[PDB]
């Protein structure tokens, strides 16, 4: 993810941060979609292909790239949230509930609810 | 002269009777535009269809201000909905003559940016409103959107927003009415009159309500502080009632039959409720009867058992008393 | 459904649509700056979808409320956004408060004036 990151000028385009490419929807939005694919793949790497998919969908949604959110919103299935919930509640102890899993979570319930 | 005025005017309208009985609009209209007259062409021109004949006259008489009349007839022949989409180029006439129907000079300063007017009215609104509790929380957010739209100062806004919150605070006393006791007693929400805090206490102290929790209790210590009907009414015999209430409601001085002085009254309400106080920080001997009043009250002669009660209650609130202070 | 689900968009779980429950204080605050962006750049949007979806099912009562519900502090939304995102949340008030007087009913509350 860092190397397709850096391949790439570099998808920017927030009132908190500095811009940098904003013109619409390329190939570099693509490419950020495509490279999910290893990460829905791998069996142990589901909720960092969340995670992932949440911070790029966020930056669209911020950008004004709704599609591609649309299409990694509904690519990835509307169980990882559930899967979270069982591998935390499953090993008898939390981490004092991760923030950014939370967060991860609360991203994704009310996109759901958006869509 | 002036009675001369008077009685040819009157002439005037006398004689102009039979165009008006027979029609021709336009040709009446052509003919009193020769003279100084306004109320006649406002009312010719809105009892009709035909608004080019009213925007010429705009247009030929605006030097001598043709908008109060037009807006004194809108208002009076209940063309609101006229009134409200005349186009944007008389806000100061229309603020001017809506000065004493706020209804409508509320909405006015909202669609002409006056955010100030706007919140000024929309608070005298809901201080002045004494039904209607549905009505005065509506008004109470549109005042509060007015006042987080408005060009005043941070803190002046923070103020307000402030006291708003503290309004609907007040106001969630009665929003927390169980819905099987509202059924009960035939009303239902966003239906019922402002409830003033003495009529929510008496609901809280009555065997109606579906609750007996502490939450009552402290809904209605916070009424008391609250402003609505407690101001000449003394807050001590409110006080006394609710301290009394609280001891009728113990689960102890007729639940529990017991012979163990400490446990017994720990699981009461008053023990809780004296517990919530002094987390508070509410002193418990000034905003609470004393110690020999609840032992020189009649009620403990019909409500107690034995006398570890009224010996373990006098002990506790002494202890409380004494750590509080 | 239409209904009930714009409904609950609004009135989601902690307040207002998308609140964390956790601040990033201890990881990255960029996930948290960019969902309060997110959120004050998309509830304007809602409103108007719900203020165009009453518009069409006649609901000028549910219109007025509109603007109670965004004043409240639930929804964390203080005028802070786009001015032109409050200029045509008042747009759309007026017309809801104008199509609600061209039924002589006055926008002052629920019902009538008092």
């Amino acid at each position: 993810v860092e190397n397709t990151r850096k391949k790439d000028a570099g998808e920017f385009a927030h009132h908190d941060f500095a811009p940098a490419l904003d013109s619409g929807t390329s190939e570099e939005d693509r490419a950020k979609i495509d490279v999910i694919d290893w990460l829905v793949f791998d069996p142990a790497q589901r909720a960092e292909a969340l995670k992932q998919s949440n911070a790029i969908m966020r930056k669209f949604l911020a950008s004004k790239k709704h599609e591609a959110a649309k299409e990694v919103f509904a690519k990835i299935p509307q169980d990882s949230i559930a899967e979270i919930y069982s591998q935390w509640e499953e090993q008898a102890m939390d981490s004092a509930l991760p923030a950014e899993d939370d967060n991860a979570i609360r991203e994704h319930l009310c996109i759901r609810a958006y869509l | 002269y002036n009675i001369l005025e008077m009685e040819y005017a009157q002439k005037r309208s006398e004689l102009l009777s039979p165009l008006l009985i027979l029609g021709q609009y336009a040709w009446a209209s052509n003919l009193a535009e020769k003279y100084c007259d306004f109320d006649i062409l406002v009312q010719i021109c809105e009892m009709t269809d035909n608004q080019s004949r009213l925007q010429r006259y705009m247009t030929l008489f605006a030097e001598q201000n043709f908008s109060d009349f037009l807006f004194r007839w809108y208002l009076e022949k209940g063309k609101r909905g006229k009134l409200l989409s005349q186009p944007a180029s008389q806000h100061g006439q229309l603020a001017a003559f809506l000065q004493a129907h706020d209804h409508l000079s509320w909405l006015h300063e909202l669609n002409s940016q006056e955010f100030e007017k706007a919140h000024r009215t929309l608070q005298t609104l809901a201080n002045m409103e004494t039904r209607y509790f549905c009505k005065k929380k509506t008004l109470l957010g549109l005042s509060k959107l007015a006042a987080l739209a408005s060009d005043f100062q941070e803190d002046v806004l923070q103020e307000k927003v402030e006291e708003i919150a503290e309004q609907e605070h007040f106001l969630l006393h009665q929003e927390t009415l169980p819905k099987k006791l509202l059924e009960e007693k035939q009303l239902d929400l966003n239906a019922m009159p402002v409830l003033a805090p003495f009529q929510l206490i008496q609901l809280y102290v009555c065997e109606e309500n579906k609750r007996a929790n502490e939450n009552d209790f402290m809904k209605a210590l916070d009424l008391l502080e609250y402003i609505g009907d407690d101001s000449e009414v003394d807050v001590e015999e409110l006080k006394l009632e609710i301290l009394c209430k609280a001891i009728k409601r113990d689960e102890w001085s007729a639940t529990d039959g017991k012979d163990d002085p400490i446990e017994a009254t720990k699981d009461s309400i008053f023990v809780k409720v004296l517990q919530n106080l002094l987390n508070k920080g509410i002193e418990l001997k000034g905003y609470l009867p004393k110690a020999e009043t609840l032992l020189q009250s009649e009620e403990l002669n019909s409500l107690k058992t034995n006398s570890y009660f009224e010996f373990s209650l006098k002990a506790n609130y002494e202890c409380y008393m004494k750590m509080q202070s | 459904d239409v209904k009930e689900k714009i409904y609950n968009v609004l009135l989601f779980v902690d307040g207002g649509w998308m609140v964390d429950v956790r601040e990033d204080t201890e990881e990255d605050p960029e996930r948290s700056h960019q969902m309060v962006l997110l959120r004050r750049l998309c509830l304007p949007m809602m409103c108007f979808l719900l203020h165009t979806v009453l518009h069409n099912t006649k609901q000028y009562k549910d219109c007025l409320r509109l603007a109670d519900i965004v004043s409240s502090e639930n929804q964390k939304l203080y005028t802070v956004f786009s001015k032109t995102e409050m200029r045509n949340l008042l747009q759309k008030l007026r017309e809801s408060s104008l199509m609600l007087l061209d039924l002589q009913l006055d926008p002052l509350g629920y019902e009538i004036q008092s």
